[PDB]
C-alpha cells in the first residue's frame, strides 16, 4: 500500500484506498471495491465481509473476502512478473506490468 | 497532455530542468546539467550524463523505453529496455526503487 499504487503482492484492506485527485478507490464495507468519480466498481457488494484486495504475479486483481473466496477477478492475463495497479490522474484504474526496468539506489554505482 | 502526480511519469510525459519525481523518501531529478539523479536510497543513481548535453529532457515513450534527449534531440541515455507497444509508466515507488511497468492490460474504462 502506498496512495496511488498496489503494486503485485501488496494488500488493499478494509477501508483501505488509493486515492489521485478526486477519485478514490475504496475497498469497501460490503466488499464492494467503488471507485469514486470514476464510475467503476467490482459490483460485489454484500457479497462478502472483512474483504481485501490483491494483485496477482500475472497483473491479475482479485478480490477475497472475510472467509476465503475469489470473488472478483479481473480476469486480464499476461506473463510472471511485477505489477503495479495504478490511479490515473483521469480517473481509471490500470494495471501495468511486467516490471521492465528496475533503478536501485540501495546497491551502488 | 496528462496532468502530474508526483510519483509518476506515464509514456508521454517530458521531465526536463529539474523537474522530478518526489516519493517518500527520494526523489529522482531529471537535472539541469543532463544528469539524471535519484536521490536518497542507500547510494542513490545517476546516469552520470553531467554536462552531456544542453536542455535535456526526460520521456518515458510506448515501447517502455525512458530517453534522455538534449534539446537537438539527441540520445544522450537510454533506459535501454524496449518492449511490447503500449501504454507505460515509471514509478518512483516508497521502497526508492524507481521501476517502469508496462504495458497495460487491464483498465475500468477506456482513455479518451
Ligand atoms: O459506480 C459506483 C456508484 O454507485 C452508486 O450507487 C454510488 O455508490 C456512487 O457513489 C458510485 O459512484
Ligand atoms: O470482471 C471482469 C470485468 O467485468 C466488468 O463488467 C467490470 O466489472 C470490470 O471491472 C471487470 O474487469
Ligand atoms: O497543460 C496543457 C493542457 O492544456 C489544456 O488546456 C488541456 O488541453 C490539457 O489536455 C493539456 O494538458
Ligand atoms: O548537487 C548536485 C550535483 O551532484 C554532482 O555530484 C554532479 O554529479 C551533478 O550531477 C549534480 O549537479
Ligand atoms: O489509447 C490509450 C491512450 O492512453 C493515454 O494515456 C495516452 O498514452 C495515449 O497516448 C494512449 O493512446
Amino acid at each position: 500500500l502506498g496512495t496511488n499504487y498496489l503494486l503485485s503482492g501488496q494488500t488493499l484492506d478494509r477501508e483501505g484506498h488509493l486515492k489521485n485527485g478526486d477519485f478514490d478507490l475504496v475497498m469497501q464495507d460490503d466488499c464492494n471495491l467503488v471507485l469514486y468519480n470514476g464510475n467503476w466498481q467490482s459490483n460485489t457488494a454484500n457479497k462478502g465481509r472483512d474483504c481485501k484486495l490483491t494483485l496477482t504475479d500475472y497483473g491479475e486483481l482479485v478480490i477475497k473476502n472475510g472467509d476465503g473466496s475469489t470473488v472478483w477477478r479481473s480476469r486480464a492475463q499476461s506473463v510472471k512478473g511485477n505489477y503495479a495497479a495504478v490511479v490515473h490522474p483521469d480517473g481509471r484504474l490500470v494495471v501495468f506490468g511486467p516490471s521492465v526496468f528496475k533503478i536501485d539506489p540501495w546497491v551502488p554505482g | 497532455n496528462i496532468p502530474f502526480t508526483n510519483n509518476l511519469l506515464f509514456s508521454g510525459q517530458v521531465l526536463y530542468g529539474d523537474g522530478r519525481l518526489t516519493a517518500k523518501s527520494h526523489q529522482l531529478v531529471m537535472q539541469g546539467d543532463c544528469n539524471l539523479v535519484l536521490y536518497g536510497g542507500k547510494y542513490g543513481w545517476q546516469s552520470n550524463t553531467h554536462g552531456n548535453g544542453e536542455h535535456c529532457f526526460l520521456r518515458l515513450n510506448h515501447k517502455g523505453e525512458l530517453i534522455i534527449k538534449d534539446d537537438d534531440f539527441k540520445t544522450i541515455w537510454s533506459s535501454s529496455s524496449s518492449s511490447k507497444h503500449g501504454d507505460y509508466v515509471l514509478i518512483l515507488r516508497d521502497d526508492g526503487f524507481a521501476v517502469i511497468y508496462g504495458p497495460a492490460i487491464w483498465e475500468t474504462s477506456p482513455q479518451a
